[PDB]
């Protein structure tokens, strides 16, 4: 029981909400400290991702 | 043996994955000044010298 | 142990992360009972792929055996392992294979250029920076431009070559970074060229910076032109600034212009400037 | 009445709707930064609470009925009663 | 299509076709 209640689809869904809300938070303290969130991510975009974004 | 036989430049051993530039930029690992730290020093020097010149005239 | 990793690879795991972890487990096992050549060839067998493969990594319709060749965990591990336990040419080949597989990152461009600079191949470092610069378009190419332009100026390559680099960045700088790039173009032009050229660089800068930094750039131009030349030569900069700037900026620059003309002693000119600003 | 006659004029030639809108923009300029801050930390606290709910469900999964438990208790007392009647009647047939 | 359209015309039903915040400061 309690996993017959928490069918793992809801667990993956709440993990997705955790990820997106933590992403909002992390962006919020990055521009609160004053750093550029998009430059800090620009250090990590790949070539294929960058071409698709262009 | 892993942490001494890897070069530890792209690999991160505590996370068992690649090293992220989001957390540790290579500008930290640099020994010099970037273009923006530089030229920001130039802006600061310019405004300092302009304030000094105007107070000298006054 | 060898055959058990072999059939571990042959298992179709549920995730490319799982297959990645098993491949690096095999490499870690050999590295524990040190067989560095065997670990390198195991990573080569792991990352074996065709020359022009573009298999989607996140495609949950093909096999993980097919799509772990573009895993960035394996490639980071492999390039660091080859860097530590092999030579510059072998590490350079691994880096070129990452660049061909198009999972390269500006971090990897900087790491590759840093490896070549530590082995004292400064021109090869510059070449790798150029390759990353046309791989990433502008707003990431500025990070690369920061590092590349500082390293090139420190290396002190030919002045025409450095001028070409600065025009190449200025070609499609957004205004946000155009302030920095134009400031350093003028600085290089002052320290190693001619101040008239630096002044025309600063004039293009005043035209091409952002609206947030335009008055700041005009004031920088005025201060450097007053240092390098006469106040009579800073007059037309003031005229252009008060003709082009927004309302508050034009009021402030008219006040500065009137103060400068009063200091020079042209009371009638100061009166005309004050009348113009009074209109506005 | 001023709202009805908003396009009419004062003695100093100014429209009553412009007097009203100037007062309203004055109030808006007085109130805007603090309500900007209020909505800022409102966003912060709200999706922080959403985060905290997500890790409390994560911990609930990490550490993982009534008819069940009283059925267990009643069969335990019934099995005990069976034990006492078994050695009250002498039911020793073990091997 | 012509036959179906004639059927719809014959069976047409007119009754079935009949029926068919911010503050002043923010403004
Ligand atoms: C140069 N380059 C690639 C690149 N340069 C960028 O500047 C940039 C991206 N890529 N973005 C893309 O958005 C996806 C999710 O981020 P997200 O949650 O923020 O997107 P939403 O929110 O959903 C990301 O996968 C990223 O690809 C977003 N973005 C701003």
């Amino acid at each position: 029981s309690q996993r017959l209640a928490t069918d793992p689809s809801q667990l993956t869904a709440l993990s997705r909400k955790h990820a997106i809300a933590a992403h909002k938070l992390l962006k919020a303290e990055i521009e609160d400290a004053g750093g550029d969130f998009e430059r800090k991510r620009a250090w990590d975009w790949t070539v294929e991702e960058a071409e698709r974004w262009d | 043996p892993v942490l001494q036989h890897l070069s530890l430049r792209n690999y991160d051993p505590v996370t068992r994955g690649p090293k992220l530039g989001f957390e540790a930029p290579p500008t930290e690992n640099l020994n010099t000044l970037t273009l923006e730290e530089k030229a920001a020093a130039l802006e600061a020097e310019a405004r300092r010298k302009a304030q000094e010149e105007q107070e000298a005239a006054a | 142990a060898r055959i058990i990793m072999e059939k571990a690879v042959k298992v179709p795991f549920k995730s490319v992360n799982e297959l990645a972890d098993m491949w690096i487990e095999w490499a870690e096992m050999e590295l524990r009972n040190k067989n560095f050549d065997e670990a390198v060839r195991i990573m080569a067998k792991a990352t074996q792929a065709p020359k022009r493969s573009t298999v989607d990594y996140f495609d949950e319709s093909l096999s993980p055996q097919q799509r772990v060749h573009k895993s960035w965990k394996l490639w980071s591990f492999y390039v660091d392992l080859v860097e530590s336990t092999s030579s510059l040419e072998e590490t350079r080949k691994i880096y070129e294979r990452i660049f061909e597989l198009r999972i390269a990152t500006p971090q990897t461009v900087v790491n590759y250029a840093n490896l070549l600079e530590e082995h004292h191949y400064y021109e090869e470092s510059f070449k790798i920076y150029e390759r990353g610069l046309d791989l990433f378009s502008y707003p990431v190419a500025f990070e690369l431009w920061n590092l590349y332009l500082t390293k090139a100026v420190d290396r002190k390559i030919s002045i025409e070559r450095l001028r070409d680099l600065f025009e190449q960045a200025i070609t499609d700088c957004p205004p946000k970074f155009a302030k920095v790039l134009y400031l350093m173009y003028g600085n290089l032009e002052e320290e190693r060229g001619l101040a008239r050229h630096a002044m025309r660089i600063y004039e293009r800068a005043t035209r091409a910076v952002a609206d947030e930094d335009r008055a700041d750039m005009f004031n920088f131009y005025i201060t450097k032109s007053a240092s390098n030349f006469g106040l009579a030569s800073t007059r037309p900069i003031y005229e252009r600034a008060i003709a082009t700037l927004p309302d508050n900026e034009a009021r402030d620059m008219c006040l500065k212009f009137a103060d400068m003309e009063k200091r020079l002693g042209e009371i009638d000119r100061a009166r005309a400037i004050y009348g113009h600003a009074s209109q506005f | 009445p001023e709202e009805e006659q908003g396009s009419s004029r004062n003695l100093d030639g100014r429209r009553l709707r412009t007097v009203t809108e100037a007062k309203a923009l004055a109030e808006y300029l007085a109130i805007k930064p603090e309500m900007e801050k209020r909505e800022k930390e409102a966003r912060r606290k709200r999706w922080q609470e959403i985060i905290e709910m997500t890790e409390r469900k994560q911990e609930e999964i990490r550490n993982g009925d009534g008819k069940w438990v009283e059925e267990k208790e009643v069969m335990g007392e019934r099995t005990r009663e069976a034990v006492m009647e078994a050695m009250k009647a002498g039911a020793w047939k073990d091997n | 299509e012509i036959a179906r359209n004639e059927w719809q015309r014959a069976h047409f039903d007119p009754k079935k076709q009949q029926v068919g915040g911010p503050s002043a400061s923010l403004q």
